[PDB]
């Protein structure tokens, strides 16, 4: 089935989040993991794998055994937002992004157009760029984040000019979103955010649609 | 292995300008805060100045606002100060000082005790 869109209150609001809206930022800032073709050295717990990538040791945690289970000793490669502060580990951590490498690379890269709605109304397009066939949603969604802080201070220091956000991926008929925001309070805490991705949600890249829905204060 | 070497500063007149370069290696200066810190004559560790990874956020001691400009330079993995309109009591020795935490800012301005690696220090004389 398709996720049913975000209900009235649901989408979190930056002006109810009053901490360090920097501790989001520095997730999609240039800094991240990328490793093409590279096979699991190790593993801590049951559902993650350690990888090799000077080459720093990487935790990436996902959501169960299966996953685990699945890709441990196959060559992948991996992508995706790296966090530091209470990595669980015994050096880095992450959540999914992995995917396949034999079979699943382009000889030319794909393009894919997200287009951006401020208050409903598209003022702004642009693309990201992918060598895979299957992607994790979370490096189309880091990618299109790394554009938006860059151009649209979509994150800044203190906190947002966005109220709230939403990032929508269309494939045909089903769709899913994550919400782009805080949860309320002083704190972040980017490993409770990033945990969204454990669950290595693949796309196809050639028929993903990227929308993003931004509300301003 | 992590080094931060401090140069430039020197002596001036009351007054007088001077610049700190800090040349950071074993590590990536843009994951890290950045700070510089000062320990003046029979005195404790004192904050100078902070900025953030990406360089769009700074502050600075009461003391020295509007007189001392902390820079960076992450592709270069320098950090800079620029010391204007120095007084006597700016005479120091001053240190770079890297953040603890990779990727994550607790409080802001950072704490003394939230930076875990420092250089051997940069002497600014003021002379009297």
């Amino acid at each position: 089935e398709s996720q049913p869109d975000p209900k009235p209150d649901e989408l979190h609001k930056s002006s109810k989040f009053t901490g360090l809206m920097e501790n989001m930022k520095v997730l999609y800032d240039d800094n991240h993991v990328s490793a093409i073709n590279v096979k699991s050295i190790d593993q801590f717990l049951y559902f993650d794998l350690i990888y090799s990538i000077n080459y720093d040791n990487v935790r990436v945690e996902f959501k169960n055994k299966d996953l685990a289970d699945k890709y441990k000793d196959k060559y992948v490669d991996v992508f995706g937002a790296n966090y530091y502060y209470q990595c669980y580990f015994s050096k880095t951590c992450m959540y999914g992004g992995v995917t396949e490498h034999n079979g699943n690379q382009l000889d030319k890269y794909r393009s894919i157009t997200v287009r951006v709605f401020e208050d409903g109304k598209n003022l702004l397009s642009f693309d990201v760029q992918t060598n895979k066939k299957k992607v994790t949603a979370q490096e189309l969604d880091y990618l299109t984040r790394h554009y938006l802080v860059k151009n649209k201070k979509l994150y800044e220091f203190n906190n947002s000019p966005y109220e709230t956000g939403y990032i929508k991926f269309i494939e045909n008929e089903n769709s899913f979103w994550y919400d782009m925001m805080p949860a309320p309070g002083d704190k972040f805490d980017q490993s409770k955010y990033l945990m969204m991705y454990n669950d290595n949600k693949m796309v196809d890249s050639k028929d993903v649609k990227i929308e993003v829905y931004l509300t301003t204060k | 292995q992590v080094q931060l070497v401090e140069s430039g500063g020197g002596l001036v007149q009351p007054g007088g300008s001077l610049r700190l370069s800090c040349a950071a290696s074993g590590f990536a200066l843009s994951l890290y805060v950045m700070s510089w810190v000062r320990q003046a004559p029979g005195e404790g560790r004192e904050w100078v100045s902070s900025i953030n990874s990406g360089g769009s956020t700074t502050a600075y001691a009461d003391s020295v606002k509007g007189r001392f400009t902390i820079s960076r330079d992450n592709a270069k993995n320098t950090l800079y100060l620029q010391l204007n309109s120095l007084k006597t009591e700016d005479t120091a020795m001053y240190y770079c000082a890297k953040s603890k935490y990779p990727k994550y800012v607790p409080t802001w301005p950072p704490l003394l005790d939230e930076h875990d690696y420092w250089g051997q220090g940069i002497q600014v004389t003021v002379s009297s």
